């Protein structure tokens, strides 16, 4: 008979864990240890100390993460994005646009 | 202009009395009825910013 | 007129690797078995399974 | 008896890498230039958090005990050192003033030439330990110098603590809820700091989020 | 202008040197 007791102590006996393959150099949705986001994951030389899990830029925005399944310190670029603007001559003269 | 832009960015992390300023917390932790009230606090904050 | 934004091509999750060797099924293929009158108890914790 | 703490008792406040940058935080920290108690022994209060340090040579100190009782009725926290490593348990022992000879548990774990420094902290979101080890000059007083203490463990134990006991010269001080400024080098490392409340110049550094202040007047 | 150089003057270069998320 297998018994299970749950108290106020933190649970240290779990089972298998949530994860996927890790894709570099493409725009991707991601989660690292509960840090969710989306962007282009990339390699880095950023020297995280052994206890450090995440990295931040001057304006507090995340710029790097530890892969919990390897030694990899990734750098996270945001999604490539920008305003789209339409160049047009006046419609009275032509319908062409760029 | 550096102070203006950095202050505008740092205000993303302010709670404005909402449960968290990380929007994915609200979207994962609360059900839509309650989540709309917490998001509307963040919208009111970020918009006033 | 609009904002362009390169979409997530796919979704990723990473968490630590659980796997470790802990004697969990030792009571299954054992040899020292008592009776129902004096049943024993084995505490298996502080590890993974 | 007392001694000057200089600039010791800084520790990494979160598991975050930062580089070439100044960051600010409010937490329990040891104040700069505070009077630590000098020793070369009794049970002591914990207050809101303990700083502990010793002029090590051969890992002389055997461990520590923490709790409300330190004397049964609850699982008081026990910590012990073997060689370079640590043994941890929570125990309802009721020993006399010789617990090192005395030798209901709910948790267990195993991991003057030098100065060892430790911070023992309760977060109510469970309990944590931070640490550092360095060479020093053979002086008994804490040398003027800077490095941060680094985390070792979280204990998911929930034990109530108000006092502690110990199992070289050594020193004790207490953490206080204070703002600090922290400087990070290229390699992720806390490498200078300011205690914001220390003096009006220190408060100016923390007002500006800088270490250098130009001539003028600042609110 | 200095033609050998962004073909700025000498004094324009001092001015472009002294003057000093997503």
């Amino acid at each position: 008979v297998l018994s299970f007791e749950l108290l106020h102590a933190p649970a240290t006996v779990c089972g298998p864990k949530k994860s996927t393959n890790l894709v570099k150099n493409k725009c991707v949705n991601f989660n690292f240890n509960g840090l969710t986001g989306t962007g282009v994951l990339t390699e880095s030389n950023k020297k995280f100390l052994p206890f450090q899990q995440f990295g931040r830029d001057i304006a507090d925005t995340t710029d790097a993460v530890r892969d919990p399944q390897t030694l990899e310190i990734l750098d996270i670029t945001p999604c490539s994005f920008g305003g789209v603007s339409v160049i047009t001559p006046g419609t009275n003269t032509s319908n062409q646009v760029a | 202009n550096a102070q203006a832009l950095n202050t505008l960015v740092k205000q993303l992390s302010s709670n404005f009395g909402a449960i968290s300023s990380v929007l994915n917390d609200i979207l994962s932790r609360l059900d839509p009825p309650e989540a709309e009230v917490q998001i509307d606090r963040l919208i009111t904050g970020r918009l006033q910013s | 007129t609009s904002n362009f934004r390169v979409q997530p091509t796919e979704s990723i999750v990473r968490f630590p690797n659980i796997t470790n060797l802990c004697p969990f099924g030792e009571v299954f293929n054992a040899t020292r078995f008592a009776s129902v009158y004096a049943w024993n108890r084995k505490r298996i914790s502080n590890c993974v399974a | 008896a007392y001694t000057n703490s200089f600039t010791r008792g800084v520790y990494y406040p979160d598991k975050v890498f930062r580089s070439s940058v100044l960051h600010s935080t409010q937490d329990l920290f040891l104040p700069f230039f505070s009077n630590v108690t000098w020793f070369h022994n009794p049970v002591l209060p914990f207050n809101d958090g303990v700083y502990f340090a010793s002029t090590e040579k051969s890992n002389i100190i055997r461990g520590w005990i923490f709790g409300t009782t330190l004397d049964s009725k609850t699982q008081s926290l026990l910590i012990v050192n073997n060689a370079t490593n640590v043994v941890i348990k929570v125990c309802e022992f009721q020993f006399c003033n010789d617990p090192f000879l005395g030798v209901n548990c709910t948790f267990e774990y195993v991991s003057f030439k030098n100065l060892r420094e430790f911070v023992f902290k309760n977060i109510d979101g469970y309990f944590k330990i931070y640490s550092k080890h360095t060479p020093i000059n053979l002086v008994r007083g804490l040398p003027q110098g800077f490095s941060a203490l680094e985390p070792l463990v979280d204990l998911p134990i929930g034990i109530n603590i108000t006092r502690f006991q110990t199992l070289a010269a050594y020193y004790v001080g207490y953490l206080q809820p204070r703002t600090f400024l922290l400087k990070y080098n290229e390699n992720g490392t806390i490498t200078d700091a300011v205690d914001c409340a220390l003096d009006p110049l220190s408060e100016t550094k923390c007002t500006l989020k800088t270490f250098t202040v130009e001539k003028g007047i600042y609110q | 202008p200095d033609p050998s150089k962004s073909k700025r003057s000498f004094i324009e270069d001092l001015l472009f040197n002294k003057v000093t998320k997503f």
